């Protein structure tokens, strides 16, 4: 709730806050996508 | 421009055209649909994005639409893009003042 209204007036799509926002979501993203969900018989372990 | 001053007027544009990628309805007001429900006498998950598109306050959006819908219907309003007119219009002819 709180997350989906403090976007009300703050966190515009024309602003800094939302390249930090997308920053924070990659890192999450890529070490997720390290941990599963790829064909594993490669060897893809870090994020070279 | 041509779409904020329709907008004033008239309904939004909402035909996707020849432009980038969308029309000035989706521009504006980021996920919402032409010919939905709006019990905005309380409130909804629209009342984020509407406040993100106008600039409005929670009590001014509340006195807002206590106009241009009166106070007997304010409940189940189906707002096509004329009544999206009705709100952008009392709150864009300020802000560009």
């Amino acid at each position: 709730n709180i997350a989906n209204k403090l976007r009300v007036n703050l966190g515009s799509p024309t602003s800094t806050v939302l390249n930090k926002i997308n920053e924070s979501r990659r890192d999450a993203l890529v070490n997720y996508y390290l941990a599963k969900n790829v064909s594993g018989d490669e060897k893809i372990k870090t994020a070279e | 421009s041509v779409d904020p001053f329709i907008a004033i007027i008239n309904a939004v544009n909402t035909t996707h055209t020849n432009e980038n990628k969308t029309s000035f309805f989706q521009q504006i007001f980021s996920t919402l649909d032409v010919d939905a429900g709006f019990n905005f006498l309380d409130q909804g998950s629209w009342e984020v994005i509407i406040r993100k598109a106008l600039g409005i306050t929670a009590e001014e959006l509340l006195r807002i639409a206590k106009y241009c819908f009166g106070k007997s219907s304010i409940s189940n309003v189906k707002m096509n893009s004329k009544k999206f007119s009705q709100l952008y219009r009392m709150a864009m002819i300020p802000r560009t003042l």
